[PDB]
């Protein structure tokens, strides 16, 4: 099946979810990347409070989440500090 | 308070020179003494009354330039010749005697078309292309050369100039037939098109610290570039008066013709005539003499947050966090003089900045930089190691009795290192090593202020004329390059500390011809008022024309508190100017951009996002400035030399040839009048995508968030649409290309890429220069310089085409890949075509076809 933007603006093939290009006006098709200006990246942050961050801070080379999962392809290795 | 500063009448050499009025010159060339040499023609000149003998050295130069030098035949003492400003000995062209009579010798440069006519009596020079007169020298007979007499004493207010060499001033006039518009000779808080000086003061070039300077007047400010450009419908010319002493410039209009007269306190006459014919020819001619804009590290083209002063390390970190908490980008936070130990530079206040390395480490973890101020005045303090070293090694500027000069500045009593001494500059450069400048780190950069030099208890708030420098030269001989030497030694220090790898960033207040090689400048202590916002355009445009492309003004104004609307408009203005820094006086209220009401915050954030989105475009323009000498920010007349209605415009400007900017600069404005030039030219409003045909004056309604910006048809602008918290975060991100189609359905653009901060682009050719071109129905990416290769993940995520119809299909071809189909979106109202995710590496050749 295809994916539908949560705001109903479009329906796209599921291979355009997290394909590093913003296809949904609400940013819902790119929860795991920095592609959308209004998106959010969810940090589970086990051992502390889970956090939402701006999509623009995914792989920006800055450690935003204590669990470090926002930096997975940036050259910055973030140690886990959720303690 | 202007009684602090001499008018021409209160300057005895300006009074003497300016009293000489247009008439029959007493100088005469002795044609019996003429010698035609390998690089030059020399001929003796004589003053008919005084019988003083001078030598004229006349040279044709490669790239259609002429150099005129005049010195005494038998000087009692050597005259000053400006060192370190020319980047090379200019390659010469052979002169030939191609005509002669009783009173004249005609010279040909190489094999033509340029000719120089030397008239013997009265002495005169005329410059021609073929039979067209370009320029005359001494046509009004204003040449004056005060020779060195047997070794006057002068006082101004409470300061005494011993003037041990007496009157030594030099001057010369130039006639520009057909020219009605002249520009340049910064720095003055005055209009772009220079005014006639006939009924008032001459323009003054003497690097001075003017407290609360006022607008629309010819008083000398902090920097001096003795370069004048002349523009007409038919031709462009430039005059480069290579003199480092106090200089006054008279301008008179008289078939239309403009006469220029330079009057300098000492040194020789040394002037370059740059014959164009186009203004870009003039840019190249001047760049070959004094060099080009240093390529800024990318971060320094982002947004700088500054004030006098941030309180301590905690304040600095709070400001850093404030940007991220309010979703506003920023690359650098600045530390003004209160960060040091009582204005002892290279130190840190032990209570408020106890751990600078840890503060710099925290900023590096946000991928941000810091700038620390380092001024050239050194506190007289036996516990201050810098002062003890400079004192012990005799590296200070001296007085005539041989003691070290002492004046007053920020730390109280202070001495001034002799930056004209190469041993002093090497010492200064070595002081920036990470072992010497303790607490500094690779993400700390430098601001040189007060380097005119500013001397609080000195005449005109600067150093005494009869202070003595390296080689025995007087301060009056060298004054206008003192600041440049500070800028240069600081920039060299930032390079050396890295082992020669990192590009520097240094902001300087004082400057001279050649300062473009060492970093950025700004217009000093402006005021939080609407007219100071307006004047930032003509001031930075006058700097751009003379090679200083890395220019800006304090956003919000340095003095006083701007109202929120003025601050919003200043952010919008600054976001489209080369050096983009907010700064403020010690006693102003805090005005970090999130402290405003949300509507003002939002407009400012929008301006910051636009600036960061445009960094690839800015970086390419600076690469083009670095390689070719073309200015980044440009008057409309540079792009439209035949449209006479642009010759004085200074409320509008262009960035390269692609973007026309008209920032709102009036409180409560409901619209602006935008002049869109060019016959058969179209312009795209980048907010609405509406196309407009030139030439017209368009009335455009505005709101608080409006920044009137238009993209020229025929251009392709690269943008990073993923705005992040700093430029370092963005430098691997994909590019969106904005193609604005000409009426012929064409466009072209370039893009420069490298590691963002080293000299590897130069030493290893590690860079990319791409050409993007559109014609027919095909967009092509090719190499504009095959020597450049770069490892980069940057790819093309989007193409936006303005002025295009709906295609039936879109097809991408890239070498190494199968042909692919691209999806797309089209707006019939705006004729805007968006091509989705080409996905091709920016280092790859590729083409997109609209079928
Ligand atoms: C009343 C102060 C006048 C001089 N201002 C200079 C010094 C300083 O104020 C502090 O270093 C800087 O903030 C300005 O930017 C400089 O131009
Ligand atoms: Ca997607
Ligand atoms: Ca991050």
């Amino acid at each position: 099946k295809p994916f539908t933007c949560l705001d109903g603006t479009a329906t796209i093939p599921f291979d355009q979810v997290n394909d590093d290009y913003c296809d949904c006006k609400d940013g819902s098709d790119e929860p795991g990347t920095a592609a959308c200006p209004n998106g959010s990246f969810h940090c589970t942050n086990t051992g502390y409070k889970p956090l939402y961050i701006l999509s623009s801070r995914v792989n920006d080379g800055v450690c935003d989440c204590c669990d470090g999962t926002d930096e997975y392809n940036s050259g910055t290795v973030c140690e886990n500090t959720c303690r | 308070d202007r009684s602090n500063f001499k008018t021409c009448d209160e300057s005895s050499f300006c009074k003497r020179q300016r009293s000489i009025r247009p008439g029959l010159s007493p100088y005469r060339a002795l044609l019996d003494t003429l010698q035609l040499g390998p690089d030059a023609l020399t001929v003796h000149l004589i003053h008919e009354v005084t019988k003083v003998l001078l030598v004229l050295e006349l040279q044709g130069l490669q790239k259609d330039m002429t150099r005129i030098r005049i010195d005494e035949l038998e000087p009692r003492r050597p005259r000053y010749r400006v060192p370190d400003v020319l980047v090379a000995d200019p390659p010469t062209a052979r002169l030939s005697v191609s005509g002669r009579d009783d009173n004249s010798v005609e010279l040909t440069v190489a094999e033509g078309p340029y000719k120089i006519i030397l008239t013997a009596q009265p002495f005169r020079l005329d410059l021609l292309e073929d039979r067209s007169l370009l320029l005359s020298v001494n046509a009004r007979g204003l040449m004056a050369f005060e020779h060195q007499r047997a070794p006057w004493e002068e006082t101004f207010k409470t300061h005494s100039d011993s003037k041990p060499y007496g009157p030594t001033s030099v001057g010369l006039d130039f006639s520009l037939p057909g020219m009605e518009h002249v520009y340049g000779i910064p720095e003055h808080a005055d209009s772009l098109r220079l005014k006639v000086t006939e009924g008032g003061e001459p323009y003054r070039l003497y690097n001075l610290d003017v407290f609360q300077y006022e607008l629309n007047n010819p008083m000398a400010l902090y920097g001096s570039v003795p370069v004048l450009l002349a523009h007409s419908f038919h031709r462009d010319l430039g005059i480069f008066w290579l003199n480092a002493a106090e200089t006054w410039v008279d301008i008179s209009s008289n078939t239309p013709q403009t006469d220029i007269r330079w009057m300098s306190e000492s040194g020789i006459i040394d002037v370059f005539l740059m014959l164009g014919p186009s203004v870009f020819d003039v840019f190249r001619q001047y760049a070959s003499l004094t060099g080009t804009q240093a390529l800024p590290p990318l971060f320094s083209l982002g947004y700088h947050q500054s004030r006098w002063n941030y309180r301590d390390e905690a304040d600095v970190l709070e400001v850093d966090q404030g940007f991220d908490d309010h979703n506003m980008p920023c690359d650098v936070i600045w530390l003004d003089i209160e960060h040091a130990d009582g204005k002892r530079y290279f130190t840190w206040d032990p209570t408020r900045f106890p751990q600078p390395l840890n503060m710099l480490e925290h900023l590096a973890s946000k991928r941000r930089k810091l700038v620390a101020i380092v001024d050239p005045h050194i506190k007289v303090d036996s516990g201050y190691r810098v002062h003890e070293e400079l004192r012990n090694h005799g590296l200070y500027v001296k007085t005539r009795d041989g003691s070290d000069y002492e004046g007053w500045c920020w730390p109280g009593s202070a001495s001034y290192p002799d930056f004209t001494n190469p041993r002093m500059r090497a010492w200064w450069s070595n002081m920036f090593s990470f072992d010497n400048y303790e607490g500094s780190a690779p993400n700390l950069y430098v601001w040189n202020d007060m380097n005119e030099p500013s001397v609080f208890n000195g005449p005109e708030v600067t150093m005494l004329k009869d202070a003595v420098h390296y080689g025995g030269w007087e301060h009056r001989d060298i004054h206008n390059i003192y600041g440049l030497y500070v800028h240069m030694a600081t920039a060299d220090g930032l390079i050396q500390r890295s082992g020669g790898i990192e590009r520097p960033f240094v902001l300087s207040r004082a400057f001279f011809s050649g300062s473009q090689r060492f970093g950025a400048v700004w217009t000093g202590d402006n005021t939080a008022e609407w007219d100071h916002l307006k004047i930032s355009i003509p001031m930075c445009l006058s700097l751009a024309l003379v090679g200083l492309s890395f220019c800006g003004a304090d956003v919000g104004g340095f003095f006083k508190n701007p109202e929120p609307e003025l601050l919003v408009r200043w952010y919008q203005m600054g976001a489209y100017q080369p050096f983009f820094r907010a700064h403020a006086h010690l006693d102003t209220g805090r005005r970090e951009p999130w402290l405003l009401a949300s509507q003002y915050q939002d407009a400012i954030r929008d301006a910051l996002f636009q600036r960061y989105s445009l960094l690839p475009f800015w970086y390419t323009l600076f690469y083009q400035a670095h390689k070719e000498g073309f200015p980044v920010m440009r008057p409309l007349w540079v792009q439209y030399p035949e449209d006479m209605s642009t010759f004085s415009i200074e409320d509008q400007f262009m960035l390269g040839d692609a973007l026309l900017i008209h920032p709102v600069s009036d409180a409560g404005a409901h619209g602006v009048q935008v002049y869109l030039p060019g016959q058969e030219e179209v312009w795209y409003d980048i907010q609405s995508y509406q196309k407009h045909h030139g030439p017209q004056t368009l009335y455009l309604p505005v709101t608080l968030s409006s920044i009137p910006v238009f993209q020229r048809g025929g251009t392709i602008v690269p943008r990073w649409m993923r705005v992040r918290r700093s430029s370092d975060c963005m430098k691997d991100d994909p590019i969106t290309l904005f193609v604005a189609l000409s009426p012929q359905g064409t466009a072209q653009g370039e893009l420069f890429l490298d590691d963002g901060h080293t000299f590897n682009y130069q030493t290893r050719h590690e860079f990319l220069l791409r050409r993007f071109s559109f014609s027919g129905s095909t967009l092509v990416s090719s190499s504009a310089d095959p020597k450049g290769h770069l490892e980069t993940p940057i790819w093309i995520e989007r193409v936006v085409i303005m002025g295009a119809g709906k295609p039936a299909a879109v097809v991408l071809q890239t070498k190494g890949s199968p042909e692919s189909r691209l999806s797309f979106q089209h707006d019939p109202e705006t004729s805007v075509l968006i091509l989705r995710k080409p996905g091709v590496s920016v280092a790859s050749d590729w083409s997109i076809h609209l079928r």
